[PDB]
DNA sequence: TGCGAAATTCCATGACA
DNA sequence: ATTGTCATGGAATTTCGCA
DNA sequence: TGCGAAATTCCATGACA
DNA sequence: ATTGTCATGGAATTTCGCA
């Protein structure tokens, strides 16, 4: 078998609903398989149509061979499948109530939840300015498994904004108590 | 003046009027026989003013100014005195093209690796689509990568948009580009050094100087037209496919894409390059390195035969940007302060402000 | 097709497949292992689909077209199918620009006479000086003597003032203008046919062609400006010194102003040339006819080293005179009719109306 | 003494008050003393300054060294003086009561008084668009005296409309009796 | 029958949008 | 059925003044 | 060890206003 | 303180297939 390449697969997922910033409400995920590239994409709704259209700036740039998603409606819908077909893109699912990624794609997917509740505490409506510099900091991020980022791994280059601290991404007593006072 | 001419008509040797022509009075002239006519020899008291009318005419130059002269005059070294008023003619001298041609052209090397130096520039007005009327264009130097965002103005507001948005991606070391209001404003200096790129400007009025955008340019442009034809002026739903179709294009003298030299491997588009199906993706971006800088790079072509090159101290004219109707096309003569390179120098404007400018805005001051 | 395929399988040799590499089946599919790797070979009858698909994602030329192909297909002299393509591609046709450049200039005879041809033309619009808005200029092509006068528009009617006033001094036999809606109209026919004056255009969209008073506008605008120079462009009163400033300056090549030309004698102008003093107006009009029949004429320069010359038949793409944003800069391919002579023709528009034109307003059509 | 030459002199008068054209009611005459090459010019009035407008045209082609002329008020006035002072043309005129041109340019002169005569007649009041023909003709005119044409003089070549028909100039039964019903 | 310097000629360059 | 042109100022070449 | 033809490379041309 | 570029399609040159 030969070996994974970027563009192998795109791991896809939603994530919110999550306060409203600049009128967007959820955050489509897209993960290389290979490198673990994070691209980021602010929608309204988990909708096919903004799913649809976010990819859509994605796949204008590199287009996966395949990509994998749970069962959410967005990704099961024909019209989301009609979009694939015209593409060559090959659609993969995980088994409903059974996701399945990779250990690189899981460990990824857990970060970017991290990184954003980390960031949105104290500033809970103003996530929409920060998703670009979310993305460097996971793409800039040291994979403890490859000796790479995922930018070294899809450019074959250092990056001009090596992010050399190895964060805390654990949340301080004082945004614990902020943050179950946004709740209430 | 008189004095010369007295000791003159009395047989005595002057430097200057050859002695084997015969020189005397008639009409309370000084006249000399030369070989196409008897000319007068005004005093050198008048010649100046001979020389001024005789140019004033028609605003001559060296040979049309001398043949008036010649009709009634002689005396020694003409031309030189024709000289000495043709670099003083403040019109002229503004006014006149040159006829010395700029030196050959630099060919910088290219950018080492990508994300070291973006080209960005805008395209339009265009045909509106959607409400949309510019597109701004971004260029990655190394690998020819572009990006295209549609745009309402070509203003700083949507550049910076924009680019936030790309930057997602990654940030680059340097941005070029030209001197639009777009990238000149503060609101995009402070943009840049908030993430630590530092902005890069064109000499005013050299679009060669962003020759790796501009030439990008024409070939968006070149796609939207053939994609357009037959049909209505609708670019905005298929900037999405010219920016996929142009990075994943060959440029012949490379062969490469720019997706290829960006990523060492091709993405699901139609034709995807299958050679390192079996290398790993370390060993693939190895032979990317190494294919990153074997790549084919232009020398710097001859000199055509009439060219100039600027020298510390040297005279030049800066050319008017957007000359009045009738209005000249010069600028006062101003001095070379630094050569930059062979192509880019700073001159004090008389004014005097430093410029930094292309000699391709530039003509040497005739005359000296 | 799938007929010589099967026949190659077997190992039997079929012209244009090497007999040197193995041939095979897998995944339902011929395929062939040569150096650079292993390709599909499609079926003849695939072919054509497959060209087009490879040139279709950015409308690419012959090598970048290939480089596409060649990445999972191989077959014999595939080239020769991707320019069959490249010849039918309507949208690459009419939108590329060409890499041909155009024969060699002519340098037709000077006029013999001075009246024999004149060369008119507008200028402007210019800044309003007394609700005067242009200027006809009127050029005698033998002795280059110039008529200027102001018009407030490039009308038919100021054109028929203005000669009228002009040929009471004498009727040329031609006048050569370019297509401008002033010289066209029947207005302007009638007009010169009940003088016994012929008229003659210059091919469309191609002022080389009234080169000579299109050269004599650059001296006009050129004094002006100079006259100009720190006051309000009023520029009305001074057209009568400007014409008399010109018609009397030195030609350096010829050593004649245009004056001198047309009348052999210098007027009471400043710098008169006074050496026919003592010849007869008859000894003098005979040196005159002899220094008409003396001038300097340039030659055809060299071609370049690509250049293309017209051939009855040829297709060729005329120019699109005033092209839309986004729309393509060629005409459909149209017939060479007849070659006037080597920088003009005669084409058949596909329409098919017959045009004459010049070579620089054309491009062959490529790929035959 | 030297050859006699175009624009050594020009001789200039005036021709009027005729029927009003185009609002125009006078000519001035110009004729190049050693060519016999005329130019008229229309104005409004024999004034200096319609004399100096007239001349001004005439001068942006040629400028003649001497102009000729009778004691008109437009001719002697110091306007008039001064403009050909700028032009460094020397003024000259014959004695009052007494004029004097040439023979050439009395012949000259007479020509052009009887060709306006005889096409003013009918056509009175159009003569305005006839000056550019009556040039022509009078331009394109044998010289008895000299072997040439004023335009063959001036221009050193034959010209493109040759007057072959040396016409009648004389009034007709019919004008004679036209004429002396317009005075009526 | 030759030298140094002046005069003349040559001609690339750019502009008439 | 029509077609480039020519001012310009350094450099190249030729001619001049003298011997 | 050399031939004819195909493949590849070279590069003038023009256009990003 | 900055600097031309590169698709294109005939022609030139090189390589291939075969001997
Ligand atoms: O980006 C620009 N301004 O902000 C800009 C301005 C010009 C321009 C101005 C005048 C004439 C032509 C011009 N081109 C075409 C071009 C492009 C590249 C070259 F090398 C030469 C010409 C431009 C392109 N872009
Ligand atoms: O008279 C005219 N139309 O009626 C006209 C039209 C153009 C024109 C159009 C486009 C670009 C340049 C143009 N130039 C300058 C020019 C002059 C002579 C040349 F050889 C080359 C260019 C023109 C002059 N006159
Ligand atoms: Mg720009
Ligand atoms: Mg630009
Ligand atoms: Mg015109
Ligand atoms: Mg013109
Ligand atoms: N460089
Ligand atoms: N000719
Ligand atoms: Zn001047
Ligand atoms: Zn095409």
């Amino acid at each position: 078998d030969r070996p994974q390449k970027p563009f192998d697969k795109f791991f896809i997922d939603y994530i919110g609903p999550l306060p409203p910033s600049q009128g967007y409400l959820y955050v489509l995920v897209v993960v290389d398989g290979m490198t673990g590239f994070t691209w980021l994409y602010p929608t309204k709704a988990p909708s096919t149509s903004a799913t649809v259209k976010s990819l859509n700036v994605l796949t204008s740039i590199a287009i996966p061979k395949v990509i994998h998603s749970d069962q959410g409606a967005a990704f099961t819908s024909s019209t989301f499948a009609e979009w694939a077909k015209e593409r060559g893109i090959h659609l993969e699912f995980s088994t409903p109530y059974h996701p399945q990624s990779s250990g690189k794609v899981e460990r990824k997917n857990s970060d970017i939840k991290r990184l954003l509740t980390k960031l949105l505490v104290g500033r809970p409506t103003k996530w929409y300015d920060l998703l670009p510099v979310v993305q460097l900091a996971l793409n800039n991020t040291y994979s403890p498994v490859l000796k790479y980022t995922p930018h070294q791994l899809l450019f074959g280059i250092d990056s001009n904004t090596p992010f050399a601290n190895q964060d805390t991404l654990d949340l301080t007593r004082e945004e614990e108590l902020s943050l179950l006072q946004e709740i209430r | 003046l008189d004095a010369e001419l007295d000791q003159l008509l009395q047989g005595h040797y002057i430097k200057g009027y050859p002695k084997q022509y015969t020189y005397f009075l008639e009409d309370g002239k000084v006249k000399v026989s030369r070989p196409e006519g008897v000319k007068i020899i005004p005093p050198q008291s008048d010649r100046q003013k001979i020389v001024l009318q005789a140019h004033n005419l028609a605003h001559t130059g060296r040979e049309a100014t001398l043949l008036k002269i010649a009709n009634l005059y002689w005396w020694p070294n003409m031309r030189k005195d024709v000289v000495k008023q043709l670099g003083r003619c403040q019109q002229c001298l503004i006014t006149n093209a040159s006829n010395k041609a700029s030196g050959p052209i630099l060919r910088p090397d290219r950018p080492q690796k990508p994300f070291d130096k973006f080209f960005i520039d805008y395209i339009g007005p265009l045909p509106p689509s959607q409400g949309y009327l510019y597109v701004l264009v971004v260029v990655d130097g190394m690998t020819g990568f572009t990006w295209l965002y549609p745009t309402k103005a070509p203003s700083t507001s949507a550049t910076v948009k924009s680019l936030n948005v790309l930057t997602s991606i990654a940030i680059p070391k340097v941005i070029h580009s030209d001197q639009g209001a777009a990238f000149t404003s503060s609101t995009f200096a402070e943009w840049a050094k908030e993430r630590g790129i530092h902005l890069e400007f064109s000499t005013p009025y050299h679009p060669q100087s962003s020759g790796k955008v501009e030439r990008k340019n024409s070939d968006i442009k070149r796609l939207l037209t053939k994609l357009l034809v037959g049909r209505p002026t609708k670019w905005y739903d298929l900037l999405p496919v010219v920016q996929l179709a142009l990075n994943n294009t060959y440029s012949p003298v490379l062969k490469y894409t720019p997706h290829q030299l960006l990523f060492g491997i091709d993405s699901n588009t139609p034709f995807a390059n299958q050679d390192t199906l079996d290398l790993t993706r370390e060993e693939e971006l190895s032979l990317l390195q190494e294919i990153r800088t074997s790549l084919y790079h232009p020398s710097t072509p001859p000199a055509s035969s009439r060219s100039w090159s600027p020298v510390v101290g040297q005279l030049v004219q800066e050319r008017v940007a957007r000359p009045a109707s009738l209005r000249p096309r010069w600028h006062k003569p101003s001095t070379v302060l630094k050569v930059l390179n062979p192509r880019t120098v700073v001159i004090l404007d008389h004014l005097g402000n430093n410029r930094t400018v292309s000699i391709d805005n530039l003509k040497p001051t005739s005359h000296q």
